[PDB]
RNA sequence: UGGCUCUGCCAACGCUACGGCUUGGCGGGCUUAGGUGGUCAGCGGUUCUGUCCUGCUUCGGCGAACACGUUACACGGUUCGGCAAAACGUCGAUUACUGAAAAUGGAAAGGCGGGGCCGACUU
RNA sequence: GUGCCCAUCACCU
RNA sequence: GGGGCAGGCUGGG
């Protein structure tokens, strides 16, 4: 449970994204690549957290969390030729949201 | 149109409107916990405030009610000022088209501003020798929230917009709760029905209401005594709005409208808004503040181009220096 | 409906980041234009500019100062690359009124960041 | 350490021929695999020298950033980049090289 | 010591548009050397913002670094060789930076 | 001490350098790895004799052993030849020559 | 985005496990909204030192105390006419009507507006 | 807290 | 006496 149900919700997440994230041009290859960090990367964040219960490995995880947001955000926008149509950062914040819903859980579990 | 209405909620909920509702709502606010909180996961914020909206399992959280002086501003949350953001964006243009044009308040192209212009318009032609200016007590705090939705009723009909509405305003009390935008276009509304008593009966056609208050122009103030009997009447019996201040004024004194005071002649601002600016920019200088300053002053700058102040912006460069003009 | 709660809600991080969002909508753009040479710049000045975001972000939820002072100097750097994309950059990369519209933003978010170093401070 | 890298390599010489059959469409994943599986070495070595049982449990997050990472390349990498089979056999490799790690880890926090 | 990013940012501004001119053949010393040299200022500033010598010293072994990447990219070949008077007036330059980092490192060192 | 690491690592920089950049495209992530860890090895002796904290002086080590990690599994990477096995064999005599020195630093550290 | 784990060619730093690779050309392929202020409906308390006002009332209240010509004393895009068919608004009406039921159908005649329209002149 | 409006700031049509 | 304006001395903010 916890660290291994994140991840399997968190490889929803990827599973949407990372095709996203793939297609954000080359040009946004920088955004791009800073991107499939945080949302490949997301994957190490849980894992850690799980390998500890320490709270603050959970709250890395949250962040990663926020900051895959923040790329769905700036992915959605900021990227101008785009890279995560409005819908596609609709349907990865429901995706995240799952993710942060089991983190925030996880969270909890552990206080 | 075709009246009816009966289909509001759809359009309430489309994502392209709570999308339009979300931008409408964090407009502004992209500094507060609301929108940071809801800015996070916003789509799908806005897909679980959508499907709140269109299934009618929306329930508006409390007001958090402070007070600034002496008002009673209860505030809201984010995902609830974007609910009313997102009925007043289809409940409030199907409102805001009855409101007859000299309702100045809470609606598109018309405002403080163009309300003020049409009442020196409207003073300047008609000749007006005479004007009848009324207020509404505690107006948000004494608006029926029961006639009202008598008015957001005779042109919601979708019985869905219509408990939405009746979340987002509950439909009973006498408190239309002030800070909300479904409460600015809800009471500009219902002020609308003491509009549609003067424009409608009473053939009052010189007038000018922006929200609670409401100059009437005449010509006898005989007349325009009795115009106010009836708007009292009308608004007491029939709104709940107890009448705060009347007067049936020769259009001499100046119409205290909306910020000015407006003769057919010089919509000379007020001297309340002259000694509040006055002071307003004597503070800022002993506040080391002479940077927003020239924010004020360009508000002030706006009020008062209009306004007649050619030598009072002399004086005010006299006195402090800053480029008034 | 009550909007999806991340945990750890740092209004400070929070309201930094989306700040900090207008200064990389600022400057993604113009790091986008960093020549095709210069990439490594821009690939370095972007990895600073949309790699701030998790420099806050980790500051806001890893309640320790630590983290928020390594958003200080990320803004820093963030700063360093205005001058750098300015200055050392040849072509252009960024007229000097954009270092002026950019150092604006950076700055709002260095308020941000300031005030939330200080109320962790305390 | 040594011998965890010996037994690592085989997981990198199992999954190195994996990452570079990924295609140039997915060259960024195979890129931050590929950082995955040869950088999990240093993760390994570094622990290796500074024993520190924190550099020993990111040698584990690493480990189980590349189970991850064959989780993404068979299916979420559209192209199911590596084969069911391979994620099987790739996983014993790696799961090798967790014992040697969970023994290391278990070594090290003897008290 | 802020005088020092600002000495430093003269070292950027001549070893930079020698930087953007190392070929892509010797790409990744390339960006490996832009990233110690654009990336030095980060090396500064996280001095400034601790007056940890701890920070004050990486910041040394950064402009240690520097002048390594100046010999490195001297004998790098081909026409696309740091020429050796700009590794010498890059090392000019790097010195400045290295005195005040000195002076820095001392000032903090006799509190 | 850092400086004579440093020198006797640039020789192994000298020697790998020009063998990594010509490990094929192919093996292109490796090789800029690979590239990384030789030169950026540089900055781990850097950082480990500009200050000291004996894991600096070990980070060196385990990137002089990630070097060696490199040159094992560039030799013998796939069916593009990245580092012959002649190539393995004289750069760990060169990272041998900077293990050494490292190991003797290590010592008098501790 | 100085790409390509992308090819053909040719070089030649080089490296070659002698295949090539690398690398270089060279083709070619793949690559208005927002921010922030500030008003408008709509911060005071006390004595003090100047300073000025202290009128009106239809008894509800409105003022005043220098914007001082309280006014750029001159209007408008706050313009001036003409209309008000349409559309809009509004009442008729969530009526008639339809349909068991208006049930997230549904008018209209008509009535009332000016918000609308058409010119002029100006914007 | 709410809208309408003012200023200014970016930012392209 | 009350009142408006500018400064005294103190809350909100």
């Amino acid at each position: 449970y916890d660290q291994m149900l994140i991840v399997e919700r968190y490889e929803r997440v990827i599973s949407y994204l990372y095709p996203i994230a793939q297609s954000i041009p080359r040009k946004h290859g920088v955004a791009r690549e800073m991107f499939l960090k945080c949302l490949l990367g997301q994957v190490e964040l849980f894992i850690v957290a799980g390998k500890s219960n320490q709270v603050s490995k959970l709250y890395a995880a949250d962040a990663g969390l926020a900051m895959l947001r923040f790329w769905l955000r700036f992915l959605a926008g900021i990227q101008k030729p785009h890279a995560m149509t409005p819908h596609q950062v609709e349907t990865a914040q429901v995706l995240i949201a799952e993710v942060g819903r089991i983190l925030g859980s996880w969270i909890a579990r552990v206080n | 149109m075709g009246k009816r209405h009966r289909n509001l909620i759809d359009q309430i909920t489309t994502w392209e409107n709570l999308l339009d509702a979300y931008r409408k709502t964090s407009h502004g606010k992209r500094r507060t916990w609301g929108y940071l909180e809801f800015k996070e996961y916003d789509l799908a914020n806005l897909l679980a405030l959508q499907a709140e909206l269109k299934a009618g399992n929306y329930e508006r959280g409390p007001y958090r009610e402070f007070l600034v002086y002496p008002r009673l501003i209860s505030a809201l949350e984010f995902k609830d000022r974007l609910v009313q953001h997102a009925l007043c964006n289809i409940v409030a243009p199907i409102f805001e088209a009855g409101l007859l044009p000299y309702t100045y308040a809470c609606r598109p192209d018309k405002g403080t501003h163009a309300g003020v212009c049409h009442v020196q318009a409207e003073l300047r032609r008609t000749r007006a020798t005479h004007f009848l200016k009324s207020d509404f007590s505690k107006f948000f705090p004494s608006i029926d929230r029961a006639a009202l939705y008598a008015m957001i009723d005779k042109k919601i009909h979708c019985a869905a917009t219509r408990r939405l509405l009746r979340v987002v305003l509950p439909d009973e009390g006498v408190g239309i709760p002030i800070g909300s935008l479904t409460s600015q276009l809800f009471a500009n509304v219902y002020g609308g029905a003491v509009d549609r008593l003067l424009h409608d009966e009473l053939k009052q056609r010189h007038w000018a209401r922006y929200m609670d208050d409401i100059v009437v122009l005449g010509d006898d103030p005989e007349e325009l005594r009795a115009v106010f009997y009836r708007l009292r009447d009308f608004a007491s019996e029939r709104l709940g709005l107890k009448i705060s201040h009347w007067q049936v004024a020769p259009v001499s004194r100046g119409i205290n409208f909306l910020g000015y005071r407006i003769w057919p002649t010089h919509k000379l601002l007020r001297k309340s808004s002259v000694k509040r600016a006055k002071r307003k920019v004597a503070n800022f200088i002993k506040h080391g503040e002479d940077e927003s300053l020239q924010r004020f002053l360009a508000s002030w700058s706006g009020h008062a181009q209009w306004a007649d102040t050619h030598n009072l912006f002399t004086w005010m460069e006299e006195q402090y220096g800053i480029a008034c003009h």
